[PDB]
């Protein structure tokens, strides 16, 4: 291929690695951590932000000079998106919102966004189209949000089928959402996995081609009850569709490639629980 | 129509109130501290632009990183950078701060405050002119003018 | 050659000792300090109207790092690498090639505005005064990457003015 | 050949000093790991401390061994003080991989790193 | 109440509290340095564990003079 | 030869020469070299055992007071089995002259902790300990001044390169400023300037 893309030396701090990554979203949780892992690897990140430039400006210095580029976009027009994916090596899409707006439903962001960006991805002729989703997002009932994400899964498999639809379980981290709902204040099977396992899997799958066409699902290493999780989060620590999703179910699907096909070690609960549970009574039930 | 109009004029009013005073704290290690205290000189005013230097980080909205930031120093720099309100703005002043610069080599010296905090205004010079520093401060206020925070919050 | 102070006694006469007692108990010289501060309060201060007035400077002030060129002529530099040889941060990077016309040229002239300690050595070392310490001091850049000037950047920088630079050189070519 | 040593007359005083220093390091763990507000288990840090002691095991001259005793003594002084923050204590840990193993093949792909 | 058998039993359960030893194997002539495969680092770990559990200073040359749990019981019963 | 050439004098030269010869006579036990500079600042090259007798002799003895302690650094020179040089500078208060005690040492064998005679020696000593690695005999406090707490390697040495092996940067992953191995953007182009043709032929060492 053309030069200035081939890797050179180590990684990080304006190192020349192999990849050029265009990330959609990235202002929130997982996209920001993935920008930090790309700066750790030392690649070039193309981030279009639609929000105020203060947010991208205080997450600016995470890389070195030349390692990032900022641009502007709307979620309605193909021209700005094609201008974003003019010279792009790989592209990832991260999208998701807790409540709908006056201009966006759960549908047509999970529908109209991956149709358009997958369209210009397949038109631009790129590789490693990686689109995220959620565990057990059925076509069927119990969640408008999960059925809209399943429609997004179906459409990402529809247009450019050589892609990676990647679903984790309800992941936790330093800026977790549902555990923040748990802290600041029925039967449920659940196994949460920590964020760094997921994003290490993402960077492994995006530096390892032959991954085009395969879909991923991630597993928490414990498989215990939500009520014991509440017991623990208050033991130490001393919307409606969101609470229905976390009270629905979270099961395993061993028929698509997950963790050890990628060859990565999972991280336990208690370490990162003692990390984020700032501001020793460990239950550790783990039923099967 | 009237909603966008009210949001526009209200955002103009509150951003004007932001860029009005902006009283900072002075970090100031090496001779760029003397240059900061000489934009605190009587000739080049600060009162005219609502600026009064005060080292209390509980109210310091803008913060000027000046002096040679060292690898022995910088975690305390981010420690002071933490407890600071929701708009926080950084002026990298000086060749020592704008990339490390003259001491871009020489171990236990950071290659500029970009490796620690974001920088919202870069002003080069060794020493930068205090007049040029004040020019960069007015450009910082015009960046405050160009935010449309409430407009983004409405059109979300 | 020594002139030491504070070796004088307070007088043990009643006069000076009760005058110092009046100073102590009656707050005299503190009020004299108030009068001094009021005497400077009724002045007119030495400030400047900053967007409208710009203060004094020198003809030898070292700012912009701009380039010159010849009278109706070519690019003034030679790529003789003296400025890179003497730059105290190695902020100069000159990758040079000749063009086929015979006149020697460059490829890439590079000044790290981050790394410039603003000497004047590259001014005083250039034989033709290609790189000139500039007159104006207004950079104030919002981004990090824009502080890395290139060759055509400095050429367009020199294309905005020379008459200021030529005036400073015409006043300052005789003292050096 | 007549060279003055630091402290010791054979390696026995050196072994005495270094095992007393390691006993001080072992008793020095729990107070500081509760004080520094850390997130790494006591077993992992203690095994890394004894592994760092076992790293320099190929040294037999007692002058150097007493010098390393003085090094670790200064280290335990600066950690029994609250001078060192979370930064250096985590800097002993190596969490910023750099994943390159001693495979010939992983050194073949990421080239020029023999 | 500090009996010799009480010292031996408490040495026994704190060696059981010690994890790396495989198995416990309370041998009165064990010498787990060269007969079970433990370091002098592990030796000073064990003797300072004794120092933690049941008493006195135990300077490290006297720690080297033990090497075996029954002789630890003998030295402490002589000492306590 | 007359104009614009730096004037020197034989008076201070003869005074310091006779005084250095006098000191070498009255202490035959540790003096090796008494070199008088042409610009009249005395240097005395010294064995590292009677350093405290030398300092107690040079604080006093009523023919030359020298109550002023000054620069000392064991200036990093390779190629020698005795690498480091402890140069104690002494400045008088009554007689206005400058003498230097250059005693030699190597890396491992310690010098003998001059804080016992001079009150201003301690931070200098601790500085030389953190920077070069010169150990002391019955010294109060060896801590680290002018360096990072986690940094090692005695960086003033010719063993130590220009850059370090640490590079601090913040990450939000583990939420702190960590130290990574070095990632240099610029070469540090080492401009070699050692031109031939021997400008000072009087300082030529005799070859093989
Ligand atoms: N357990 C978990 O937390 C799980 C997380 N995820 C995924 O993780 C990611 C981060 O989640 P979270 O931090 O909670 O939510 P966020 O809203 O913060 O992250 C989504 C990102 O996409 C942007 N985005 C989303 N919807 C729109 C829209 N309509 N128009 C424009 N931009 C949009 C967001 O805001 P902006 O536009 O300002 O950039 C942000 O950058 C999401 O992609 C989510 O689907 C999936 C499954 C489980
Ligand atoms: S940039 Fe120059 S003037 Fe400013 S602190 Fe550094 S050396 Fe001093
Ligand atoms: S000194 Fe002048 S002519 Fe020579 S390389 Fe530099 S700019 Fe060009
Ligand atoms: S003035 Fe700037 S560019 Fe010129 S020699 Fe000095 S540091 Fe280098």
């Amino acid at each position: 291929l053309h030069h200035a893309v081939i890797p050179h030396g180590k990684g990080g701090r304006s190192s020349v690695s192999g990849i050029v990554a265009t990330v959609f979203g990235a202002t929130g949780f997982l996209g920001r951590y993935l920008v930090n892992h790309l700066g750790r690897m030392g690649s070039q990140v193309i981030v279009p932000y639609r929000c105020e430039p203060y947010d991208t400006m205080h997450l600016r210095p995470m890389g070195d000079l030349g390692q990032i580029i900022f641009m502007d976009w709307n979620g309605r027009d193909k021209d700005s998106i094609r201008r974003a994916v003019e010279h792009s090596n790989v592209v990832i899409n991260l999208v998701g919102r807790e409540w709908e707006t006056k201009n966006f439903d759960f549908e047509d962001v999970f529908v109209k966004i991956p149709q358009a960006i997958a369209q210009v991805s397949k038109e631009a002729g790129v590789e490693k189209f990686i689109h995220i989703s959620h565990l057990n997002a059925d076509i069927k009932s119990s969640s408008k949000y999960l059925r809209n994400k399943a429609v997004g899964e179906k459409e990402v498999r529809e247009t450019f089928p050589e892609a990676t639809i990647i679903k984790p379980a309800d992941i936790f981290g330093r800026e977790d959402r549902f555990l923040n709902y748990f802290a600041n204040i029925k039967k449920t099977v659940k196994q949460p996995v920590y964020i760094v396992d997921v994003t290490k899997g993402i960077i492994n799958a995006i530096k390892d081609p032959d991954a085009r066409g395969k879909t991923f699902a991630f597993v928490g290493p414990n498989r215990y009850l939500l009520f014991d999780l509440v017991q623990y989060v208050f033991a130490v620590a001393h919307t409606r569709d969101k609470v229905e999703r976390i009270h629905t179910t979270d099961r395993t699907l061993p028929h698509l490639p997950g963790l050890e096909d990628l060859g990565v070690q999972a991280t336990p609960l208690e370490l990162k629980a003692i990390e984020v549970l700032r501001r020793s009574e460990i239950e550790d039930v783990q039923p099967a | 129509s009237r909603g966008e109009y009210v949001v526009a004029k209200l955002d103009d009013l509150i951003n004007w109130a932001r860029r009005s005073s902006l009283w900072p704290m002075t970090f100031g290690l090496a001779c760029c501290a003397v240059e900061m205290m000489h934009m605190a000189a009587p000739r080049y005013d600060m009162d005219r632009f609502g600026v009064v230097f005060r080292a209390s980080p509980r109210q310091s909205d803008v913060m000027i990183v000046a002096g040679t930031l060292t690898n022995k120093m910088a975690p305390a720099l981010r420690k002071v950078y933490d407890q600071m309100p929701e708009p926080r703005y950084v002026v990298s002043m000086g060749s020592c701060a704008n990339g490390g610069g003259y001491y871009h080599y020489s171990y236990s010296v950071v290659r500029g405050c970009d490796r620690i905090v974001p920088v919202d205004i870069y002003v080069p010079g060794c020493p930068p002119t205090a007049e040029a520093l004040l020019y960069g401060i007015l450009q910082l206020q015009k960046k405050i003018k160009r935010e449309k925070r409430l407009r983004i919050w409405y059109r979300r | 050659t020594y002139k030491y102070v504070n070796l004088r006694e307070p007088s043990m006469d009643m006069k000076s000792v009760t005058d110092r007692a009046a100073q102590t108990l009656l707050w005299t010289e503190l009020i004299r300090g108030l009068g001094m501060t009021l005497s400077y309060l009724f002045r007119e201060p030495a400030t400047i109207n900053y967007p409208f007035e710009k203060g004094p400077l020198s003809p030898r002030f070292r700012g912009e790092h701009a380039l010159r060129r010849y009278p109706s002529g070519e690019e003034r530099c030679i790529a003789c690498k003296l400025c890179e040889a003497v730059c105290p941060a190695q902020a100069i990077t000159i990758e040079a090639e000749p063009r086929a016309d015979g006149s020697r040229r460059t490829t890439r002239y590079d000044i790290d505005m981050t790394k410039c300690i603003y000497c004047g050595f590259c001014q005083e070392a250039c034989p033709v005064d290609a790189i000139v310490e500039g007159p104006n001091f207004e950079f104030s850049t919002e981004t990090h990457e824009e502080l890395l000037y290139n060759k055509e950047k400095l050429l367009n920088n020199g294309d905005k003015w020379e008459a200021e630079i030529a005036a400073n050189i015409q006043a300052d070519y005789l003292y050096r | 050949t007549s060279v003055k040593p630091i402290f010791s007359r054979d390696m026995n005083e050196a072994k005495r000093r270094v095992r007393e220093l390691y006993r001080a390091w072992y008793r020095e763990v729990p107070n500081t790991v509760h004080l520094f507000q850390l997130d790494i288990s006591v077993k992992q840090g203690r095994d890394k401390v004894r592994e760092m002691f076992k790293k320099n095991a190929h040294v037999t001259d007692p002058r150097v061994v007493d010098l390393l005793v003085i090094k670790g003594k200064m280290e335990l002084e600066e950690t029994i003080n609250v001078w060192k923050q979370r930064t250096h204590v985590m800097r002993f840990f190596h969490e910023t991989e750099a994943p390159r193993p001693k495979d010939f093949l992983s050194k073949f792909y990421v080239g020029h790193d023999p | 109440p500090l009996t010799l058998e009480g010292i031996k039993d408490r040495v026994l359960y704190v060696l059981k509290l010690y994890d790396k030893i495989d198995p416990e194997k309370l041998s009165v002539n064990s010498h787990f340095m060269k007969d079970l495969g433990l370091d002098s680092l592990d030796q000073v770990e064990i003797i300072m564990a004794m120092e933690d559990e049941f008493g006195f200073e135990i300077p490290d040359i006297d720690a080297e003079k033990l090497m075996c749990p029954q002789e630890i019981v003998d030295y402490i019963a002589d000492k306590k | 030869t007359r104009p614009t050439v730096r004037p020197r004098n034989d008076v201070a030269h003869k005074q310091l020469s006779a005084f250095g010869e006098y000191v070498a006579e009255i202490l035959p036990k540790y003096v090796q070299q008494v070199q008088v500079s042409c610009f009249s600042e005395l240097e005395i090259c010294i064995h590292p055992d009677g350093v405290i007798p030398v300092l107690t002799f040079l604080r006093d003895h009523s023919n030359a007071q020298f109550k002023s302690l000054a620069d000392l650094t064991a200036v990093d020179i390779p190629t020698r089995q005795n690498r480091f040089e402890i140069v104690y500078n002494l400045l008088s208060l009554r007689f206005n002259s400058r003498i230097r005690v250059k005693t030699y040492t190597d890396e491992l064998t310690p010098v003998e902790s001059s804080v016992s005679v001079y009150k201003a020696a301690n931070w200098y000593e601790r500085e030389i300990w953190d920077m070069f690695g010169v150990f002391f005999a019955n010294h109060p406090d060896l801590r680290r001044i002018l360096t990072d707490y986690g940094f090692e390697g005695h960086p003033f040495r010719k063993d130590f390169p220009l850059s370090g092996y640490v590079e601090l940067r913040y990450d939000d992953e583990v939420k702190r400023v960590v130290a990574e191995p070095v990632e240099l953007a610029q070469e540090f182009r080492k401009f070699d300037l050692n031109s031939p043709w021997e400008a000072f032929p009087a300082y030529r060492q005799p070859p093989e």
